[PDB]
């Protein structure tokens, strides 16, 4: 019955910052919320209980409040350890029920991602079964649009990305965008292109190959 | 004080039964009530149920009622979790934890359950797929200060790949990326590296990839074509 809706989904931040996350609960819960730090790989840690009571051994610059629907998590003066993702959590009624959680990540200048494209190579070619694939390197900040044309025709489906989890030291992301078609397919048409999309770009990159060159 | 150790078969085909058990240390196993939650890569937490270590009495998730089985061995200070009929939906990190609840002040309830210690979790992966090594394919690139280059590795299964450059001795500017799940059931990944562009026509580059699963080893050689 009873859903909580956390906000932001995401946050950029840098070690210093005050940041809020809130929490919303879409009937009243009282004080029956709790706040949890999950890191990637790790045991998931409980931070506060009760809406506001910091559980033992956690920083006081962690800090919870609210009441009925309402809720605020609070960290002031980030640490590096801190950047994690945050859920809150409703046990007022059965069943237990967690926010979609919020990823703190961090924040830099802005840096345009450097964009590659790489033709099949001839042992796939001869294999009957090509990918196309397109990398967009080290930029900031995660938001990026990758568009395939072959031919000036825009291609959809036939493509997966997958994006790197940030750069611990140099704070940015990478992407790969990769079509994938049948031989039979790539060599009916000439020009391959990657359109790139970033806020680092002020104008779109478009990387091309003319198949067979 | 209180350490929890989830435990399970990595692997599950559909429509089978998921079976993990957690290990609890450091405290009176029958004092407490213990609850099993997990996050389907992607998604969200979930509760799935919580058993009272004492008397082995098992709350559950509406949603997974009809699935689901939590048990406890007070003797052994585990309980366990058996999932039927499971499908790619079921695949998730599982975690054991210790659920807390209080009195809600109205009469004769309480509130439900809060969890103040998680187990590091495991990941349990639903899938028929059967066992294949990768195939690997040269990501060749030059009028930049640098230039990419990289090995597509695709077409295995089950996850990991490792992917090391030249035996191991290149390794800054390395990406390699997380694997998708292609419609296959087969994963997929790239793992890319960005060289200095005056070092292409001179030093080698080799991807090695190792796919434990299928015994596997692969040395592809990237060039410029």
């Amino acid at each position: 019955d009873i859903q909580v809706t956390q906000s932001p989904s995401s946050l950029s931040a840098s070690v210093g910052d005050t940041v809020t996350i809130t929490c919303r609960a879409s009937q009243s819960i009282s004080t029956w919320l709790a706040w949890y730090q999950l890191k990637p790989g790790k045991a998931p840690k409980v931070l506060i209980y009760k809406a506001s009571s910091l559980e033992s051994g956690v920083p006081s610059r962690f800090s919870g409040s609210g009441s009925g629907t309402d809720f605020t998590l609070t960290i002031t003066t980030l640490q590096s350890e801190d950047f994690a993702t945050y859920y809150c959590q409703q046990y007022s009624s059965k069943p237990p029920t967690f926010g979609q959680g919020t990823k703190v990540e961090f924040k830099r200048a802005v840096a345009a991602p450097s964009v590659f494209i790489f033709p099949p190579s001839e042992d796939q070619v001869k294999s009957g079964t090509v990918s196309v694939v397109c990398l967009l390197n080290n930029f900031y900040p995660r938001e990026a649009s990758v568009k395939w044309k072959v031919d000036g025709v825009l291609k959809t489906g036939n493509s997966q990305e997958s994006v790197t989890e940030q750069d611990s030291k140099d704070n940015t992301y990478s992407l790969s965008s990769t079509l994938t078609l049948s031989n039979t397919d790539y060599q009916s048409h000439n020009v391959y292109a990657c359109e790139v999309t970033h806020q680092g770009l002020s104008s779109p990159v478009t990387k091309s190959f003319n198949r067979g060159e | 004080q209180v350490q929890l150790q989830e435990s399970g078969p990595g692997l599950v085909k559909p429509s089978e039964t998921l079976s993990v058990t957690c290990a609890v240390s450091g405290v009176s196993f029958s004092s407490f009530w213990w609850g099993w939650i997990r996050q389907p890569p992607g998604k969200g937490l979930e509760w799935v149920g919580t058993i009272y270590g004492s008397s082995g009495r098992a709350e559950y998730n509406p949603s997974l009622k009809s699935r689901t089985t939590v048990s406890r061995d007070t003797s052994k200070s585990q309980f366990s979790l058996e999932l039927t009929s499971v499908t790619a939906a079921d695949t998730a990190i599982y975690y054991c934890s210790r659920g807390l609840f209080q009195p809600n002040g109205f009469s004769f309830t309480l509130t439900s359950y809060w969890f103040d210690v998680w187990g590091p979790g495991v990941l349990v992966t639903v899938s028929s797929a059967s066992t294949k090594g990768p195939s690997v394919f040269p990501l060749a690139p030059t009028s930049e200060s640098t230039a990419a280059l990289g090995c597509l590795v695709k077409d295995y299964f089950p996850e990991p790949v490792t992917v090391s450059w030249n035996s191991g001795s290149l390794t800054s500017g390395v990406h390699t990326f997380p694997a998708v799940l292609q419609s296959s059931g087969l994963y997929s990944l790239s793992s890319v590296v960005t060289v200095p562009s005056s070092s292409l026509g001179t030093q080698t580059y080799v991807c090695n990839v190792n796919h434990k699963p299928s015994n596997t080893k692969v040395d592809k050689r990237v060039e410029i074509k």
